[PDB]
């Protein structure tokens, strides 16, 4: 587990860029992104066990 | 029905002094544990 938090701001009061963040939203409110697993993560796992089985 | 005016000039809130010194200078790294008893252990280290 983490044991040491540091504040970076995004950009520098010049105007240049000092962190980049970059993903897709879709709803009006995302403050961070969603992987494409979602979607099939069950099933990956379902196939795995039952592979294995 | 009264006539008589009044003004605010300071309002203060009053504090007490209160830095935890000691669990900032030792007490430095945290642990959420989502299971009920918690384990620390200890081992000898002897060697002759």
């Amino acid at each position: 587990m983490p044991q040491k938090w540091t504040w970076i701001p995004r950009e520098l009061p010049g105007g240049r860029a000092s962190f980049i963040h970059v993903f897709e939203p879709v709803e009006d409110g995302q403050t961070r992104g969603a992987n494409v697993f979602y979607s099939v993560m069950e099933q990956m796992k379902m196939l795995d066990t039952l592979q294995n089985t | 029905s009264m006539y008589t005016t009044a003004q605010l000039l300071a309002a203060n809130e009053q504090k007490f002094k209160f830095d935890p010194l000691f669990l900032r200078l030792f007490f430095r790294e945290s642990y959420p544990f989502t299971t009920e008893k918690v384990y620390l252990s200890q081992i000898p280290g002897l060697v002759n």
